[PDB]
């Protein structure tokens, strides 16, 4: 589980740009205010490498 | 669960925002597609297993 990918982001990346900010993403109309839950997901998902 | 009900969905436009608007759904987990990009994609072979 050491390898993760950014599933959620507000906008696309530029060429050769790196994003390591672990801020919450607002996937719905309701604000998240830094707390995950309904319509609030962490942007980073871990690969199930087996 | 051994006789799970399968329904084919075709020839319509599906608004997935109303699924989030009224939602007693505790678990909402999507594997191969983003939950917020469902309204921006076109699909077929849509099957609901209840």
């Amino acid at each position: 589980y050491n390898y993760l990918y950014r599933l959620f982001r507000k906008s696309n990346l530029k060429p050769f740009e790196r994003d390591i900010s672990t801020e919450i993403y607002q996937a719905g109309n309701k604000p998240c205010n830094g707390v995950a839950g309904f319509n609030c997901y962490f942007p980073l998902r871990s690969y199930g490498f087996r | 669960v051994y006789a799970w009900n399968r329904k084919r969905i075709s020839n319509c436009v599906a608004d997935y925002s109303v699924l989030y608007n009224f939602a007693p759904f505790f678990a909402f987990k999507c594997y191969g597609v983003s939950p917020t990009k469902l309204n921006d994609l076109c699909f077929t072979n849509v099957y609901a297993d209840s």
